[PDB]
């Protein structure tokens, strides 16, 4: 039933650095006819709602800033996150939206220095 | 004034059985006058998506013939059925025109097409020598061949039997478990005909 | 100028009903679609059903098929709840996540092919339960 469970618990990141959230789902949502990967990718502050940042795959919503990026296909994703200075620790959902119910991920905190 | 025959649509949305999708049935709906608006005001219906036409113009607007395709294929599948698209679904079993003009009504069915044990009950075509031209009802089931050795018309290596049981259970998530899917591709044709909406007589 | 907001913080009893819901802005959602999402204060997210906001089809998770019904007012555009049969694993963070419909090919509705992704969120609304204050 798209089970889904992120390989990094919580990492690390040196502040200016780059950290990459690997994101694996149990099956393919790359869908065949239009080759679009079906994920997005969310951030929650504590107490805050989530916050979309890149709706496909790749393409990232409007409003946010180009400081994050995410690519793959078929199951293995990453969200590459570039230059972490300000305060955007949070913890990271990424989420498919091929089929219901949804599955959203564990998520994982990141951490300054 | 008033209708003078509801057309039979109990008689396939309501349907005591429903086929599999590689054998997926069609009722010639034909010379009645047809209530949409009792469908579409449903809330049983999970998915509904009118194409061409929008679903409540449908109610003065009316066809030669309208013909209730139907099949049983599990949620995250039902996207498939729509013009252009490609999939199991799309390729080896039932394939609708690039141009089209219907409205793929589904809904859940867990309560009914499915029980405590499971349901093995419902098949889809797996293989195939090629893919499907629109409308293709190819109720094909001999042992599909896989390379350039014979079969033997028996099964064994590089020759699978093209059809594979679903094979639901009550566990599944919601969008794993059975929906039902209606078609109603509506056809033009030289012959004028009024399968038609209802009367909207006040008086 | 916030233009999704909820109904408030709630608190009930096991075995109670509670009617967390969002009223939002009609203009521009009545084509869009609207689902709800659970979050437990220590665990991640949790998904629970779509409603398509006029007609009202209605899908509901396998996890609390028996349990939520939701309902609609076309009127205000508001959606409802009616979780039952509370229990402590039921405090959590209910917020009535948007949708955003990509194609402009079929007109109605579509539960399973039209969702998208959560381009927009509710605030929270905290939902406990306990024996006594
Ligand atoms: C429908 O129209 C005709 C009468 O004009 C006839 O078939 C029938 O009486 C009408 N329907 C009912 C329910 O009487
Ligand atoms: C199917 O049966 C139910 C209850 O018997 C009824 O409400 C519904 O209208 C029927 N379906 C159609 C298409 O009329």
């Amino acid at each position: 039933d798209i089970v889904m469970t992120q390989s990094p618990d919580s990492l690390a990141v040196s502040l200016g650095e780059r950290a990459t959230i690997n994101c694996r789902s149990s099956q393919s949502v790359l869908y065949s006819s239009n080759n679009e990967n079906y994920l997005a990718w969310y951030q929650q502050k504590p107490g805050q709602p989530p916050k979309l940042l890149i709706y496909w795959a790749s393409t990232r919503e409007s409003g946010i800033p180009d400081r994050f990026s995410g690519s793959g296909s078929g199951t293995d994703f990453t969200l590459t996150i570039s230059r972490l200075q300000a305060e955007d620790v949070a913890v990271y959902y990424c989420q498919q939206y091929y089929s219901l119910p949804r599955t959203f991920g564990q998520g994982t905190k990141v951490e300054i220095k | 004034p008033n209708i003078t025959n509801l057309c039979p649509f109990g008689e396939v949305f309501n349907a005591t059985r429903f086929a599999s999708v590689y054998a997926w049935n069609r009722k010639r709906i034909s010379n009645c006058v047809a209530d949409y608006s009792v469908l579409y005001n449903s809330a049983s219906f999970s998915t509904f998506k009118c194409y061409g036409v929008s679903p409540t113009k449908l109610n003065d607007l009316c066809f030669t013939n309208v013909y209730a395709d139907s099949f049983v294929i599990r949620g995250d599948e039902v996207r498939q059925i729509a013009p252009g698209q490609t999939g199991k679904i799309a390729d080896y079993n039932y394939k609708l025109p690039d141009d089209f003009t219907g409205c793929v009504i589904a809904w859940n069915s867990n309560n009914l097409d499915s029980k405590v044990g499971g349901n093995y009950n419902y098949l889809y075509r797996l293989f195939r020598k090629s893919n499907l031209k629109p409308f293709e009802r190819d109720i094909s089931t001999e042992i599909y061949q896989a390379g350039s050795t014979p079969c033997n018309g028996v099964e064994g290596f590089n020759c699978y039997f093209p059809l594979q049981s679903y094979g639901f259970q009550p566990t599944n998530g919601v969008g794993y478990q059975p929906y039902r899917v209606v078609v109603l591709s509506f056809e033009l044709l030289h012959a004028p005909a009024t399968v038609c909406g209802p009367k909207k007589s006040t008086n | 100028q916030v233009q999704l907001v909820q109904s408030g913080a709630e608190v009930k009893k096991p075995g109670a009903s509670v009617q967390v819901s969002c009223q939002a802005s009609a203009n521009t959602f009545t084509n869009h679609y609207i689902h709800w999402v659970r979050q437990a204060p220590g665990q991640g997210l949790e998904w629970m059903g779509i409603i398509y906001p006029t007609g009202g089809n209605t899908i509901y998770a396998q996890g609390f098929q028996g349990r939520v019904t939701m309902t609609r007012d076309t009127s205000l555009n508001t959606i409802y709840l009616e979780l039952s049969s509370l229990r402590s694993e039921d405090t959590a963070v209910y917020y009535c996540a948007r949708d955003v419909r990509v194609d402009d090919s079929w007109s109605g509705y579509d539960l399973l092919s039209g969702g998208t992704y959560f381009d927009y969120w509710g605030q929270g609304t905290l939902v406990t339960v306990s024996s006594a204050s």
